[PDB]
């Protein structure tokens, strides 16, 4: 039982309300303490210091401070700002640092001590670019909100010069509800593939004015970047008919992981939700999953590294700790099974560019799998048609004949009639005659239907688009 | 839809269902007209203080006197006052299909 | 002690620095663009350097008195997006198509 400490930093409500990750944390070492097949003769306790969000001071002093009790190492606060504050401050310091959120990466930082299990964003956005393809929409939209989704779009943005598209960008403005205006425009606009860059929770402050301006056809088809697809308060809008389309590495098909999941939906509601907001009550984040990997990753380095040793340093004894070298390789080198799927660090970019994705999409029911994703062959997505169901080779009249017609005095008429009949038997003219004595002959089945704008149909010039008759055909 | 106001020194101007909010799909005309050497005051009270909000070409107001189209405005702001001295106010309300929001509410009066 | 201070010319490095002499009550001056984070309440730090926002508008103005119907951009690492995203911006208002590497 070889005791170790985690710093664990939460930026937070700063109130009553507990934050998720510090939960996951918290359950993650609760699951190392159940189960000792991951060090039998080892078990870690952890210090989980809290802080102010976008408040860097406050946080290097913190970061001393786990210093001072020492670690093996920090998870990274959730957020880039003092995130830059914690990193330069680890690979100043030696001790191994592990990020769970994005950060910018800085072209030149020369640290080495660092990893992320985030999906790093040159993947991802290579996915989206494949995805798109492969569904051939040309006059895409984004919509982002900060600056930061530009960047992890931006393998999206170069895409033009090499692929044949247009897509012009759109902002959300600074508040939440002034997105009103802009689909405004975009129904003036009428961009029929919007891509999202957004969080899942403006996603849902902006689902609600979509549907409010009934934007939401069977036409439009958004597809949303984020990672938490899961908990959107999918059930309302699955009957507009719409698409949506996106990602989960959030694996769901162990059982294990499912057992997990609802061991987490007791201790989840536990912490009070927000269903006013629109979110699916009972169901763990993305993110929090992460961090959740992490520590096992961790773990599973250091049950290989017993001499592991906790060198209890000042941020002034400015020489790193003893075992940075080796340890952090092992994370570097070392593969595991997590709540996501495989995991593993690239060891070049000292990153993750190696993860398996299953796509989703917004079925009549809701999210349901539409394929699987990886950084090799890259696509492999699938389609629910295959089998041949209910197809008989060389059938003949297997499905019915939707026949159009006009009304005209002498060819198509209404037999005239008192009770109210209905089909294909209103219907009799001379043009009938023809169809049935056709029909006849080659053996069909028919049902009939008028032509709604009722005329023949002529190019109109303003959009170089058919009409009535010709049109419907 | 029109609310014509015809040889009163005052009277009060608003949108349609003015405290609630306006109809879809309306195109409503306004005239103020006044008698020569009779100028007219033109007033906006908002019933919401900002800076506009939605500034646009849909759902606009023009402004017209005598037509040289003085303005359009949009959104959540109030025009300053105008002074009149062509005597004959033309105010067009137009409405959209799909954006409905607070309306607004004017003061004429006779100078 | 200072009576203030002038910033070092990167970004990164120069929030650190902002943070703490906020922590004190320092002014702050600074001598580089970095991208601003939308959610920092500070208030002692100020830029000399000009903004690239109004830069973005001015040089709009001057491609459109030029009348361009097409134009790349080129930048050298992604924060020049951040640099340039009030043009990035150019084609929901005036017919410009842009493109990037
Ligand atoms: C560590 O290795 C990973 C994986 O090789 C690097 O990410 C980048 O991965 C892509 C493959 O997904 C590599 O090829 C690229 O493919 C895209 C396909 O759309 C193509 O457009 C690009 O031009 C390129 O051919 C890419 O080379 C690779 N990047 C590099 C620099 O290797 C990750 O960046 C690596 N880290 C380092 C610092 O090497
Ligand atoms: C169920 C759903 O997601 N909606 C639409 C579906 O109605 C349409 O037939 C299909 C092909 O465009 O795209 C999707
Ligand atoms: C696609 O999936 C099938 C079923 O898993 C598999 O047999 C095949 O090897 C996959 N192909 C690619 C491109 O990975």
């Amino acid at each position: 039982t070889h005791v170790l400490r985690f710093g664990g930093i939460f930026e937070y409500v700063e109130s009553g309300p507990m934050g998720a990750e510090e939960l996951a944390f918290r359950f993650a070492v609760n699951t190392i303490n159940r189960n000792r097949t991951l060090l039998p003769n080892t078990t870690l306790t952890y210090d989980t210091q809290k802080i102010n969000l976008y408040d860097s001071f406050e946080a290097s002093k913190k970061a001393c401070d786990q210093l001072s009790l020492g670690v093996a190492a920090i998870l990274g606060p959730s957020h880039s700002s003092s995130a830059n504050a914690v990193q330069s401050i680890c690979n100043a310091l030696g001790v191994p640092h592990i990020q769970t959120r994005w950060k910018h990466q800085v072209s030149d930082n020369k640290d080495s001590f660092y990893v992320s299990l985030y999906p790093d964003f040159s993947s991802l956005s290579r996915a989206i670019l494949d995805l798109v393809q492969f569904f051939k929409w040309k006059t895409v939209t984004v919509v982002y909100d900060d600056s930061t989704g530009l960047i992890r779009l931006q393998e999206l943005i170069k895409a033009p010069s090499r692929y044949n598209l247009r897509l012009k960008i759109r902002q959300l403005p600074a508040d939440t509800k002034d997105a009103k205006p802009l689909l405004k425009e975009m129904k003036r606009g009428k961009e029929f593939h919007v891509i999202f860059d957004c969080s899942h929770e403006m996603a849902a402050g902006i689902l609600k004015q979509a549907l409010a301006m009934g934007m939401m056809t069977e036409y439009y088809h958004y597809i949303f970047t984020t990672l938490d697809l899961f908990a959107l308060d999918v059930e309302p809008y699955r009957y507009s008919g719409v698409n949506m389309t996106g990602f989960r590495i959030l694996n769901t098909e162990n059982t294990q992981v499912s057992s997990i999941i609802e061991k987490w939906s007791m201790e989840r509601l536990q912490a009070p939700p927000k269903p006013d907001s629109g979110l699916l009550d009972g169901f763990m984040t993305t993110d929090a999953a992460l961090m959740y990997d992490a520590v096992h990753v961790v773990s599973v380095a250091v049950q290989q590294f017993p001499q592991m040793t906790v060198s209890s340093l000042q941020c002034n004894r400015h020489k790193p700790w003893r075992f940075g070298t080796r340890f952090m390789s092992l994370i570097k080198e070392a593969h595991w099974e997590g709540l996501t799927g495989r995991i593993t660090f690239n060891k070049t970019n000292g990153l993750r560019t190696d993860f398996d994705l299953d796509v989703i999409s917004l079925k009549e029911e809701g999210l349901e799998k539409i394929g699987t994703w990886d950084p090799a062959s890259g696509l492999n997505m699938t389609e629910s048609q295959k089998g041949k169901p209910a197809n008989i080779t060389d059938s003949l009249s297997n499905r019915s004949l939707i026949v159009t017609t006009i009304l005209e005095e002498p060819y198509v008429l209404f037999k005239k009639s008192d009770k109210p009949l209905y089909g294909n038997d209103r219907f009799e003219g001379y043009c009938i005659d023809l169809l049935r004595e056709l029909s006849t002959i080659l053996g069909f089945t028919y049902e009939i239907r008028l032509v709604e704008d009722g005329k023949y149909g002529a190019q109109d010039d303003v959009n170089g688009q058919w009409n009535g008759m010709v049109r419907e055909l | 839809c029109g609310i014509w106001v015809r040889t009163s020194n005052g009277g009060h101007f608003a949108s349609p269902n003015y405290p609630d909010s306006y109809p879809p799909n309306k195109e409503c005309i306004y005239i103020l007209e006044a008698a020569p050497r009779q100028r007219i005051e033109l007033t906006f009270d908002e019933r919401y203080y900002i800076e506009p909000s939605f500034e646009c070409r849909f759902d606009h107001l023009e402004v017209r006197d005598g037509s040289p189209l003085i303005d359009r405005y949009c959104g959540m702001k109030s025009p300053a006052l105008i002074r009149s001295t062509g005597r004959f106010m033309w105010i067009k309300f137009s409405s959209d299909e799909e954006l409905e929001g607070l309306g607004f509410r004017a003061k004429y009066s006779f100078i």
